[PDB]
């Protein structure tokens, strides 16, 4: 069972950035497709920037957990 | 802004494809004085060595009869004079001022032998040396630096401002300006790119011919004006020299 647990954890930590980049991207794309005015766009630019920062945070977390999971003593 | 300077040299500049570079500094930034409109606190400060100036100051004060000023200035200036960096007057400018305002050849030669050729006098030095106000000396230095504004001045470095709002507005700009078929139009390809490219190519190929053909008249006018000024001044001078000896008639009588 430990092998299954480990592979689950590894795959989750590996796909975390892909999710942050793809599904939240689809949400942003829905919003872009639906919005027309200028005030809402001005306010949504900051959401896009926050998504940038969140993607970088997820990438850092994944890097940390992956260097923990792929570190061998011998 | 007015064009300050006492020079009659008609000067134009040609540009390169490289930007001006200055030595790295973590606290200062170089900029144009007229474009920045800086203040005394925006100017950057530094420490200058006193002794070479304090010796001449002691001499001048012993000559004029005011030693309290020297003592006060020396006690203020010890451990170096902290002053704005790009607010100064050159030795040549100062000597010209002295000569045209009537300081004796002895004093001028003292200045020359005392200070190097590349020395730079600042407004506190000028004030303590001529018994003037630092405000007036600062204004004079600023005018003399604006007369030569090709030289950049060193200000305190400040981080950019309003980056978040600027990002929002630039996003709005692109969102409203690129959601169109303007850069792919038949009008674009038929008029905007051809006319613009032809103008650019002609300007790049005849860049200098155009400038010369335009500046010919101004150069001729400036030459004419200078020649007239010179000839008139010379004639008046020589005539007054002729008539200079018309005062001894009285003391002869
Ligand atoms: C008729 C029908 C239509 C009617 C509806 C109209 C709708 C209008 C909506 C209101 C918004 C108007 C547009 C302006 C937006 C603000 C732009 C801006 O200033 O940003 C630049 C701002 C300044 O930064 P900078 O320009 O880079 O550098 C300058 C420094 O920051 C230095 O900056 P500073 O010193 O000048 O100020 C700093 C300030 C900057 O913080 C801000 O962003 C300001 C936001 C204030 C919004 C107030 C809206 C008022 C109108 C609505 C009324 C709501 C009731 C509340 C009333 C206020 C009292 C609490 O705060 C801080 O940075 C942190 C310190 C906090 C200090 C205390 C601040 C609060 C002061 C007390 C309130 C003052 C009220 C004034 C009276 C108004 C009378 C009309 O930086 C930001 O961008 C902040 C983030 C942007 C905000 C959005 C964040 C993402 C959330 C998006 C929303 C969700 C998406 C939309 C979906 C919504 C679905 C429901
Ligand atoms: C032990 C090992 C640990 C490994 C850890 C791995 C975790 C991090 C993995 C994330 C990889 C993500 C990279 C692929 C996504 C970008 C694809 C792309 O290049 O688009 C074409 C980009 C953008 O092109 P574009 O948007 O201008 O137009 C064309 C785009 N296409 C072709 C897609 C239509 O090409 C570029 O010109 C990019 C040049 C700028 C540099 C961009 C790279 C920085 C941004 C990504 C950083 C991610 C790594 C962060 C690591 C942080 C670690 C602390």
């Amino acid at each position: 069972r430990f092998y299954f647990m480990y592979m689950a954890r590894t795959t989750f930590q590996a796909v975390r950035p892909l999710l942050a980049f793809s599904v939240f991207g689809e949400v942003m794309k829905l919003v872009l497709a639906t919005m027309s005015s200028g005030l809402f766009s001005f306010l949504f630019s900051f959401v896009l920037a926050f998504e940038v920062f969140y993607f970088f945070l997820q990438c850092y977390i994944s890097y940390t957990f992956l260097t923990m999971f792929f570190t061998v003593l011998f | 802004y007015a064009t300050l300077g006492s020079g009659w040299s008609f000067s134009k500049v040609q540009y390169t494809k490289y930007r001006i570079t200055k030595p790295w500094t973590t606290d200062t930034t170089f900029d144009d004085i007229i474009l920045s409109q800086p203040s005394k606190e925006d100017f950057a400060k530094f420490t200058k060595e006193a002794p070479l100036f304090l010796r001449f100051l002691k001499l001048v004060t012993d000559v004029e009869g005011r030693q309290e000023a020297f003592i006060q200035f020396a006690k203020r200036c010890e451990n170096g004079l902290t002053v704005e960096k790009d607010v100064y007057v050159t030795k040549k400018e100062l000597v010209d001022c002295l000569w045209k305002n009537g300081y004796t050849d002895t004093e001028i030669n003292a200045f020359e032998i005392a200070f190097p050729a590349d020395y730079k006098f600042h407004y506190p030095e000028l004030a303590v040396l001529f018994d003037l106000t630092e405000e007036d000396c600062y204004k004079y230095c600023i005018r003399q630096r604006a007369a030569t504004p090709e030289e950049l001045v060193e200000l305190k470095y400040t981080k950019p401002k309003n980056l978040v709002s600027s990002y929002g507005l630039c996003f709005l700009g692109v969102w409203f300006g690129l959601s169109n078929t303007v850069l792919s139009n038949a009008w674009f390809y038929s008029k905007t790119f051809p006319f613009g490219a032809v103008f650019y190519m002609l300007g790049s190929y005849f860049y200098r011919d155009i400038r010369e053909k335009l500046w010919k008249e101004e150069k001729s006018l400036i030459h004419t004006a200078q020649e007239n000024k010179n000839m008139g001044e010379e004639s008046v001078y020589k005539q007054m020299k002729k008539y200079a000896t018309d005062t001894k008639c009285l003391d002869y009588l």
